[PDB]
């Protein structure tokens, strides 16, 4: 099973424990892919990230 | 800042910076999102008025980028006291939204349990600002930034003359002369995972600048972040 | 509140 302490439970960003399971989420303006995993921005701004 | 280095073009684009009457730089923040700046309440008490520049990479010329927008609305922590720096933030709403573009974008809040137990457990973080170079000298002309260890709550308690509280944190170095200094509160502390970066602190106080046995102390945003979020709904 |  995954877990939040090891590689973050495969998630990009948030990662938690519900009822023994990871549950993966994502900050606001990214929408979480549908692997459950990946977060995905939804605007060419999207917080945390460094312009290029 | 003292010691770290200037931020490249795009490298710390949620640094906001509060200029006062004059227009000179006093404190800096951090972008939320198009309309909320996240500062210290302190700086609150350092200009009568001030706006909010966002985009600037030096502060003695126009380069084109910069803009200012004018504060509708602030937003301080009722708890915020000078006795002992608790509470240490404040929230600006803008007038006019900001236009996210090079080198202005918004510093993500994290989710609260998981940046306790994931980014605070991160060997550093990176605070930024316009403030000064050394204790008792000039404010830099460029925006820098620095990385700063973070520090445990019991070393820093023995280092330090005035109370820690549970709001508040310690990150930089026991003798290495970096840390941040006066100007640049209210900046960004943010935590790097996985390639994003995550508002974790705000510059609020320290005995001097970068001093032997002693840390920066910064607020702690993951005991703000339902505070925060409500700010957003006054 | 205590969060005012
Ligand atoms: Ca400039
Ligand atoms: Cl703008
Ligand atoms: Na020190």
């Amino acid at each position: 099973r995954k877990l939040c302490s090891l590689d973050n439970g495969d998630c990009d960003q948030f990662c938690h424990e519900e009822q023994n399971s990871v549950v993966c989420s994502c900050a606001r303006g990214y929408t979480l892919a549908d692997n459950g995993k990946a977060c995905i921005p939804t605007g060419p701004y999207p917080c945390g990230k460094q312009t290029l | 800042i003292v010691g770290g280095q200037e931020c490249k073009d795009g490298e710390c684009p949620w640094q906001a910076l509060l200029i006062n009457e004059e227009n000179e730089g006093f404190c800096g923040g951090t972008i939320l999102s198009e309309f909320y700046i996240l500062t210290a309440a302190h700086c609150l008490y350092q200009a009568k008025r001030f706006k909010v520049r966002v985009g600037d990479r030096n502060t003695e010329q126009e380069e084109g980028g910069e803009a200012v927008h004018e504060v509708e609305v602030v937003i301080k922590h009722n708890r915020f006291t000078k006795e002992t720096y608790d509470f240490d933030i404040a929230v600006l709403r803008l007038k006019t939204p900001i236009t996210f573009r090079m080198n202005v974008a918004p510093a993500c809040l994290p989710e609260r349990d998981w940046a306790e137990s994931t980014l605070m457990t991160q060997k550093t973080g990176i605070v930024s600002g316009f403030g000064r170079t050394h204790e008792k000298g000039r404010q830099s002309t460029r925006l820098k930034m620095l990385e700063v260890p973070y520090v445990d709550r019991n070393s820093c308690k023995l280092s330090s003359s005035f109370i820690i509280t549970q709001n508040m944190f310690c990150a930089g170095y026991d003798t290495k002369q970096e840390d941040a200094c006066q100007g640049d509160s209210g900046g960004p502390h943010v935590t790097r995972f996985k390639d994003t970066y995550f508002v974790t602190g705000i510059v609020s106080w320290g005995e001097g600048c970068a001093r032997k046995g002693k840390y920066g102390i910064y607020t702690k945003v993951t005991a703000f972040l339902k505070w925060i979020d409500r700010s957003m709904k006054t | 509140d205590e969060d005012s």
